[PDB]
């Protein structure tokens, strides 16, 4: 799965 | 675990301070994979790695694709209510 920093 | 409601306070110059993974296109919830030290999620005290983010400010995130969730989450400002659960 992708990971995003937010 | 139990569903929890958690309040996060952030300024406008900051992000949330979390990394998220998952999303509907992968058949899993929006999951917190990191809580960045000293940033707003860490400081709020109630959000943890492994939490699924079910909703933010009343917006359901249970069936959201990864990038949909990024847009919705990053739009929120100030006093931000999260609905989360650890499984």
């Amino acid at each position: 799965w992708p990971t995003s920093k937010i | 675990g139990p569903i929890r409601k958690v309040l996060l306070l952030k300024e406008d110059h900051e992000g949330l301070g979390i990394s998220i993974t998952g999303g509907k296109e992968h058949g899993v919830p929006i999951l917190i994979s990191e809580i960045h030290p000293g940033q707003p999620a860490d400081r709020c005290g109630g959000l943890h790695v492994g939490d699924a983010i079910l909703a933010v400010n009343g917006v359901n995130l249970r069936d959201t694709k990864h990038k949909e969730a990024v847009t919705i989450l990053s739009q929120q400002r100030g006093e931000i209510e999260f609905e989360v659960v650890y499984v």
